[PDB]
DNA sequence: GCTGCCGGCGGCTGGAGAATCCCGGTGCCGAGGCCGCTCAATTGGTCGTAGACAGCTCTAGCACCGCTTAAACGCACGTACGCGCTGTCCCCCGCGTTTAAACCGCCAAGGGGATTACTCCCTAGTCTCCAGGCACGTCTCAGATATATACATCCTG
DNA sequence: CAGGATGTATATATCTGAGACGTGCCTGGAGACTAGGGAGTAATCCCCTTGGCGGTTTAAACGCGGGGGACAGCGCGTACGTGCGTTTTAGCGGTGCTAGAGCTGTCTACGACCAATTGAGCGGCCTGGGCACCGGGATTCTCCAGCCGCCGGCAGC
């Protein structure tokens, strides 16, 4: 019961970033879901690198590789 | 790869056959797949700073492209027919 | 204030900024929930707590201004559901 | 001695040396190993395997004894998770699933 | 009859554009690039079906976000829209 | 030549497509963003010819475009 | 005797001999040429030069003396040609550009 | 050094922050394996064996979008031919 | 009250253009035998990546409480949604017809591709010394606060 | 339809101090200085397949004209998301604290590399016959518009 922790003034700020007008009560949920398939897309790559690396910690080398094999890559963190 | 496939359809489907142009889509298919494969193992040999590509990197790339049954069966498949390779030499 | 008028000035003030919008420790409890369910006893590095965060960022923002598109294509001002999986839906993820 | 095949040995219809060839050839590592290209041989042969069955349900379902690149459309599109490993690779003379829209029918 | 020839194309699988119009359009903008250029007749008819397949998954798109929009007829405004969010056009 | 992609096979795309109804506005719409992916493709067509130093457009530097494109092409060799 | 660099001899301010051992080492191919690495190491300080004075002007405009990613997100995403090559690409703290469709404003 | 020294290079009288140059380094690293790779997938593409200038002139037409690429190839022209002028 | 009366109402009937099947003849062309060559399996040896053991050690999760700031709950309300009536004018849908693609055949030749002698360019081998990474070490001018005024709203008359 | 009071923003004065910018040290890798031998380079010739030409003929696009229904506009019910006040509840953090997982150096060993022989897998080239193609005609398959018995108001009393 942690999905949850994401709170409504959280999206609302974060929607007020893209720019929306008015919110609705129904999209809470719905991005959270599109929330939890984008980090656990994201962490099975991410854990099975480590797991081919053979370690028990994951550093942002390979987040950050699984994330620019998906085709996101993003900068800033020593790719 | 014209026989080795025509030998899997006479393994698997006694009776059927093939056109020509399904022959050379599924050729371009398997060629994709290899180039893809090896392209991503030598990737994580490089990765992973060896020198050598082996097994290990191969199960990988196979664990890390195909989604979800196709990983294990595709996994399942490549250990039992290396272990029947070491074993029969 | 008129309603909307507030909204207006949340939207010119925050989007100058770049500051996070995610408490840090709620977003590390759920990354190391996600976690267990792959491998568990594992060790995370913060900079990769920072990067998924910042990329989450990114793609729900993605998907916040498709949504404002399909608002704004459905003769509307508010945002419903079924504009976020008609976004979803044309980009070709959830195909 | 007498010589024979690798893939006999490791009972396998798939090229054990050609793919090793092309593993060496391939500019993609300085060395290799031994059971890379057993393993990719296995894993083409599994893939061709299921690939062609489903296009030989397919072939067998519309009474023909060939199969047609419009079969393997169907084959690969009919399977949600191939459709997902094949989505952006389009294919000769493959159509497109037949669909329509439900507002669009009548009201009966 | 609109929906019987949507059941009628929808089971073919060959081309829809005539091959003479469409190889004199790919010289014409082929000519600006290079001068005195031959074509291969097998990749004049690749071409021709990849676009066939990109354009008809447009239409598919276009359309769905036209029934999307409670509308049963389709408008340049959707186009534009469908190819926003695809990011193709921006 | 671009005139050559007449009504009607835009009308059969669409009805492939899937399409119930069409406007009239749709038709040049459609005309510029077939120009635009036809000339997307003949710019790294015609470079990669250039590159081989040839003058034919082989099926292969076009199946090559395309895959460069993001676009895989089954069929014409590979 | 009388050492000289190849960067110097090139009219480069970068290590052409790094990029030349990254070449070596990189398996691309067996064998590398001779002008390729000095090749790019001059695109990669002509783009990297265009960036770096995109990025002055910016922070400048925003009356600030140092570069901040920032400045970064608001140079890159503000030239279209640019754009195009960085769509796929995200910035460590980059922001959004900030803009509001014409609608939900008021009336006057 | 190599950035620094761009910087100073355009503008004498700005600097730059630590996370900005990261930055920098992995958008130059990107190029260099997008831009390496496409070279060496010609090289392969005409059963060929050397990377030579030629190449690499391709895969910068392909990949930079236009007036970048007119802009790239005319500098590595006159780069490659002060390094053939002295050796 | 109760007669007609009237328009719909759906229920049914049957004629209407459309889609499907199989027979019957006719081809076009995947599937199979043959030759030999070309590359792949076998021996035999080397020497160098890659695995182990053995250390060092930097570092990430625990806990702990003081503060506080944002999150949750409620609450008038007015604005934006959703639905219904409506007035068209703008696509659909046959018809004559006017037209252009497709087959069909015969050529010339500029371009693609296989061979060949060779040459000269990057790799293979060492020595050397100088550019670049690391450990500091600062003094900055880069930030950050807290202050003071203009401004664009929503009310009033 | 023009003014006033307002919660907002804007500017601006010290603090104020972690870390870009030198400043050295030290080290390992890139340039300087030797062939070689094999990858590419013209030069050649030999196919070949492609742009081009010119009769039929034949299915397809097009402008016209009639028609009917999808859509944008306007009006009204209505209900729920928003601006705002009051808790209160969890995050920041700052302090140590602990062993675990990560990193690197050494010694050894065995497996991929490569060279020389020898044999068969298969790519090619005909070749006979086997499964799709097409035609007409009979067989159904839906789609539509009118006839009709029934029903619920509708002027009268």
């Amino acid at each position: 019961d942690n999905i949850q922790g994401i709170t409504k003034p959280a999206i609302r700020r974060l929607a007020r970033r893209g720019g929306v007008k008015r919110i609705s009560g129904l999209i809470y949920e719905e991005t959270r879901g599109v929330l939890k398939v984008f980090l656990e897309n994201v962490i099975r790559d991410a854990v099975t690198y480590t797991e081919h690396a053979k370690r028990k910690t994951v550093t942002a080398m390979d987040v950050v590789y699984a994330l620019k094999r998906q085709g996101r890559t993003l900068y800033g963190f020593g790719g | 790869y014209a026989i080795y496939v025509y030998k899997v359809l006479k393994q698997v489907h006694p009776d059927t056959g093939i056109s020509s142009k399904a022959m050379s889509i599924m050729n371009s298919f398997v060629n994709d797949v290899f180039e893809r494969i090896a392209g991503e193992a030598s990737r994580l040999a490089h990765y992973n700073k060896r020198s050598t590509i082996t097994s290990r990197e191969i199960q990988t790339a196979v664990r890390l492209l195909l989604p979800g049954e196709l990983a294990k069966h595709a996994v399942s498949e490549g250990t039992k027919a290396v272990t029947k390779y070491t074993s029969a030499k | 204030y008129r309603p909307g008028t507030v909204a207006l000035r949340e939207i010119r003030r925050y989007q100058k900024s770049t500051e996070l919008l995610i408490r840090k420790l709620p977003f590390q409890r759920l990354v190391r929930e996600i976690a267990q369910d792959f491998k568990t006893d594992l060790r995370f590095q913060s900079s990769a707590v920072m990067a998924l965060q910042e990329a989450s960022e990114a793609y729900l923002v993605g998907l916040f201004e498709d949504t404002n598109l399909c608002a704004i294509h459905a003769k509307r001002v508010t945002i419903m559901p079924k504009d976020i999986q008609l976004a979803r839906r044309i980009r070709g993820e959830r195909a | 001695a007498k010589a024979k095949t690798r893939s006999s040995r490791a009972g396998l219809q798939f090229p054990v040396g050609r793919v090793h060839r092309l593993l060496r050839k391939g500019n993609y590592a300085e060395r290799v190993g031994a059971g890379a290209p057993v393993y990719l041989a296995a894993v083409l042969e599994y893939l061709t395997a299921e690939i062609l069955e489903l296009a030989g349900n397919a072939a067998r379902d519309n009474k023909k004894t060939r199969i047609i690149p419009r079969h393997l459309q169907l084959a690969v599109r009919n399977d949600e998770e191939l459709n997902k490993l094949l989505g952006r690779v389009t294919i000769a003379q493959g159509g497109v699933l037949p669909n329509i829209q439900s507002v669009l029918l009548p009201k009966c």
